[PDB]
């Protein structure tokens, strides 16, 4: 459940999982009305729509800020237990913890 | 008493009405007129195959896509001007007006 340092994205191996199981429509925003050409048009999903007046907005976070955000509540969860949550953060052993 | 009776274009038409055809450009959004067919857009040579009983295409909107050059017999597209949406940022006229 803690991130790995060696993949490029540093998602958790779990977080791989629920990532390559969801098959979203179109990862990322590239087309920009500069993809959109010759056969290539006509047969995609996205560009049939676009010259039609419907377009897709991009989310504020990105999806490497939200695994920031997560990884920095285990941390403090597996650190400090309930405490950070309520004040300033204080240390105490893990099996301590579970007592 | 004489009846006329005719269907519009579907296929390689044969009589027109009496008008002269200008030079063929292409990479430049123009607004063109194949035969009676009107619009807007960019035209580019396309890598689609017709068969010879055959010139036009269609999409899921039904509206065309490719067509046949009436005089060079060559396949074309048709793609529209590019376009999009605008958005203005300000700090509020009381602080600037930039
Ligand atoms: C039926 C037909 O296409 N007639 C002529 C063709 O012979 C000629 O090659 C072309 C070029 O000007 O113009 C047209």
């Amino acid at each position: 459940i803690l991130p790995d340092p060696s993949k490029p994205s540093k998602r958790s191996p779990i977080e791989d999982l629920l990532f390559n199981k969801v098959t979203l429509a179109d990862a990322g925003f590239i087309k920009q009305y500069g993809d959109c050409l010759g056969d290539i048009a006509a047969r995609d999903l996205i560009c049939a729509q676009k010259f039609k007046g419907l377009t897709v907005l991009p989310p504020l976070l990105t999806d490497e800020m939200i695994a920031q955000y997560t990884s920095a509540l285990l941390a403090g969860t597996i650190t400090s237990g309930w405490t950070f949550g309520a004040g300033p953060a204080l240390q105490i052993p893990f099996p301590m913890q579970m007592a | 008493v004489v009846v006329l009776s005719f269907e519009l274009l579907h296929a390689p038409a044969t009589v027109c009405g009496p008008k002269k055809s200008t030079n063929l450009v292409k990479n430049k959004c123009v607004n063109f007129n194949f035969n009676g067919l009107k619009g807007t857009g960019v035209l580019t040579e396309s890598n689609k195959k017709f068969l010879p009983f055959q010139q036009f295409g269609r999409d899921i909107a039904d509206t065309t896509d490719a067509v046949r050059d009436p005089q060079t017999l060559e396949i074309l597209d048709i793609t529209p001007c590019s376009f999009g949406g605008v958005s203005v940022i300000t700090p509020g006229t009381n602080t600037s007006n930039q």
